């Protein structure tokens, strides 16, 4: 109806429609602590929806009022269970609804409360055509954002809407190569349809990352999501891999590609490899300037692995 | 040696330049965004550096203090949007003067106690504010801020029947927690809730029956923890499911090995403190959440006899965090915060604290080695890497509540 910061607003205690119910003041107590010096218009909306909501009275008025106690707070959880209370008791129209939510969510969408708010229509609805939509353009303003991230997770978990994700997924590595919340959607998508045991998968997912890197030698996700689909089975179980990155060596050298052979090496080690002399020296000559040059910064952690590396093998 | 009013630092080193970002020319947002934090940083680093003569950091501890006490009793409805977050607000100012060693006058520690009384719940937990649902959120600030003030007052408030019916009441099948009723699911709730339950004593064999299980799947590829199974590692989860899993002994769930190499790498080679995953921006909050977690994996790894773990120090740059918490996230008025550039807040004055004190503070066995980066004066209060409240707090409250039984058990 009308918009709290609107014209025409007017405040609840001044509403007629309003005047039969008193407000219920929120008790901070005699001595109040963190005490916030509410405006008259915050304070105002409060009163009354915590009046309302004392009395449990399941009216359209009460509805329309959780709207203005929502964009006083969107945080506030309360405000939303009761709203949620209410969509149930009045039997609103849930795509309504939904076109409220897609709105607030696209004012803030980091928020705890309203993705859930969007998730719990959904489940009602048990219609997600909108969703991928909807959380594509929210992820078009902050291709990282979290809640979008994980709420696309779960509807096409939840609705099997698996077929077009990849694409996606490469669409926005195209867009940013940097972005992790994507190279971790790329194995969420993988991991649950074809998985990564299919050697084709894997050869196919092991030679798109390589390219990746080639590209951008400085990129530390595509080097984390190369170990990530290898480490299960062991970094030494593929031969190929170490020659690889030691040709990419000067060419292409970084505290990455030094790390995942200090890696290998230390899984080969792990796996009763030939040269075990030759190998430990190896790794620990790498952990040592990892340490002192190329990576100072976990200097602790590189010394700390030198010294398991001394007393294991 | 050097004079003692000049101290070298790790990010003032000449060598340091080499460790700025190297964007293979190749510009993306993420690269961009990460230049200019570099850039600014790179100017503060600067300002504290008089060619060879280097002051001693200092941390402006009158100021934060003052800002803090202010706090404690008003604000301003700038601060209308945490109105269901009052409990967190009790908990961040009171655990920032306990680092501070800033005591609490017993007028506002009742003050407090009283305003939490009327935050809870009668059906057990605790609100965001006087009369909203329990949360397990503000549960676990209520229950931390009460600890702190360590009273019989305070520990009394606690309704702990009622705390474990309601831990009961969000309780899921597969071993999760709703935050609230009607409430989301993510691993902060796993954490909050082992939190409460094992410093107030209600932990039954069933209550957390599943969790552990459920909280390895949030593990993922990259090492760290999501939100949920098959979300992106991030500092937040990470740190609130490894000390879940600590609080129920049940670290090694986890592949501890993976989760080391990736807490580890948050940690920004050119700025010094940590990013909450990876390929994003540093924030001293996560001063707390990322390195937090290395005194865990210590313990962790230490209790399975590691016998390569160090004797004095924690698997990350100390030094290095502290100098970017000193020179980069102080406010200049008092608080501190995420990065330069950032308005003051109490989240990050409590965090970008906790995470100094895990930086100055190492401790295994009675293996104990300080580093305090600046003026002998900078030193704090050591704080539990579990609950994040003083040690001496914890075993206090513990001790109190074991004297106590289980709700309706044994
Ligand atoms: C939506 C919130 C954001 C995702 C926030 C993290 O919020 C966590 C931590 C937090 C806790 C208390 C207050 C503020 C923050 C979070 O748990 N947010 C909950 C808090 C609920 S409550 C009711 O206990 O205040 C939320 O619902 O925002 N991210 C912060 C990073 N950008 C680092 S500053
Ligand atoms: C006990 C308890 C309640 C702990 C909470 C821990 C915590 C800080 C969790 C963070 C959750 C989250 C979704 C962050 C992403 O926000 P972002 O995109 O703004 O941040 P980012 O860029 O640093 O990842
Ligand atoms: O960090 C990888 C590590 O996590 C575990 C769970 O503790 O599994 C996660 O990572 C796997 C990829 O390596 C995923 O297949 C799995 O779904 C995810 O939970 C361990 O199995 C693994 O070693
Ligand atoms: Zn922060």
């Amino acid at each position: 109806f009308v918009s709290l910061d609107s014209p025409s607003y007017v405040l609840y205690r001044d509403r007629a429609e309003w005047a039969d119910i008193d407000p219920v003041p929120q008790n901070d107590g005699p001595n109040p602590v963190v005490q916030i010096i509410y405006s008259d218009k915050f304070r105002d909306v409060y009163d009354y929806f915590r009046a309302v909501l004392q009395r449990d009275e399941r009216s359209e008025r009460a509805f329309k009022l959780t709207r203005d106690a929502i964009e006083l707070n969107a945080a506030n959880y309360t405000v939303w269970h009761f709203r949620r209370v209410l969509l149930k008791s009045l039997q609103k129209d849930l795509h309504e609804e939904m076109n409220y939510i897609t709105a607030i969510i696209e004012e803030q969408p980091k928020n705890y409360q309203v993705w859930h708010h969007r998730r719990v229509l959904v489940e009602w609805l048990r219609d997600p055509s909108q969703e991928l939509e909807f959380i594509a353009d929210i992820l078009n303003q902050d291709a990282k954002n979290y809640h979008a991230w994980q709420h696309r997770q779960w509807v096409i978990q939840e609705f099997k809407l698996w077929d077009n994700e990849l694409q996606y997924v490469d669409q926005l590595l195209k867009e940013d190569v940097r972005n992790n919340s994507v190279w971790n959607q790329r194995y969420f998508v993988i991991s649950n349809t074809t998985g990564y045991n299919d050697r084709a998968v894997l050869e196919r997912e092991v030679q798109y990352t390589l390219e990746m890197i080639k590209l951008v030698p400085h990129n530390e996700s595509a080097w984390n999501y190369l170990k990530g689909i290898l480490q299960d089975r062991g970094l030494s179980k593929y031969p190929n891999l170490l020659n690889q990155l030691l040709d990419l060596q000067p060419s292409h050298s970084s505290p990455y590609l030094i790390a995942f052979l200090v890696d290998i090496y230390e899984d080969m080690l792990e796996n009763q490899c030939d040269n075990k002399e030759d190998i430990l020296n190896k790794a620990l000559e790498l952990c040592e300037i990892l340490a002192k040059e190329k990576d100072t910064i976990r200097k602790e952690y590189w010394r700390y692995i030198g010294r398991s590396l001394q007393s294991k093998h | 040696s050097s004079p003692v009013w000049s101290e070298p630092l790790y990010s003032l080193r000449p060598e340091h330049a080499r460790e700025r970002l190297q964007d293979d020319s190749v510009e993306t947002v993420t690269s961009i965004e990460q230049a200019k934090v570099e850039e600014k940083i790179q100017e503060v680093f600067s300002s504290y550096k008089f060619n060879h003569l280097v002051p001693r950091l200092v941390l402006q501890r009158e100021k934060h203090f003052h800002y803090l006490k202010r706090g404690l009793r008003q604000l301003t409805d700038a601060y209308e949007c945490l109105d269901a977050s009052r409990p967190w607000l009790c908990y961040w100012i009171l655990h920032s003067l306990e680092l501070l060693d800033e005591p609490i006058p017993q007028i506002v520690a009742t003050d407090v106690c009283q305003f939490l009384e009327l935050c809870q719940s009668p059906e057990g937990g605790f609100g965001g504010g006087p009369g909203q649902y329990p949360h397990l959120a503000p549960t676990y600030a209520a229950v931390n801020a009460l600890c702190i003030i360590g009273t019989e007052e305070a520990y009394d408030i606690i309704n702990r029947e009622k705390l474990l019916q309601y831990l009961y009441s969000l309780k899921q099948p597969d071993g999760s927690f709703l935050m609230h009723v009607g409430g989301e699911v993510d691993v902060r709730s796993a954490y909050c809730a082992a939190s409460v339950a094992s410093l107030t004593n209600i932990i039954t064999p069933d209550l957390f029956e599943g969790t552990a299980e459920w909280i390895a799947r949030c593990q993922n590829w990259e090492g760290g923890i999501g939100g949920v199974p098959g979300m992106e590692a991030h500092g937040g989860y990470t740190f609130c499911g490894l000390a879940a899993l600590v609080i129920l002994k049940r670290e090694r769930s986890l592949n501890l090995k993976s989760l080391l190499q990736w807490v580890t790498s948050r940690q920004m080679r050119f700025e010094g403190g940590f990013q909450g995953r990876c390929n994003k921006l540093v924030d001293g909050c996560y001063s707390f959440w990322q390195a937090g977690l290395l005194p865990l994996l210590h313990r962790a790894l230490h209790a399975q006899g590691d016998p390569a773990l160090s004797m004095s120090h924690w698997m990350f740059h100390q030094q290095a965090l502290q100098e970017y918490i000193l020179m980069c996230c102080q406010c200049p008025a008092g608080g501190l915060l995420d990065k330069p550039g950032k308005s003051r807040d109490f989240y990050h004055t409590c965090y970008c604290l906790s995470g100094l004190s895990i930086a100055q503070h190492f401790g295994s066995g009675a293996m104990l080695h300080d580093v305090v980066l600046g003026v002998p004066e900078n030193a704090l209060q050591p704080t539990h890497p579990v609950y994040n409240i003083g040690p001496d707090k914890v075993i206090q409250a513990t001790t109190y509540f074991l004297q106590k039984p289980v709700p309706g058990f044994e």
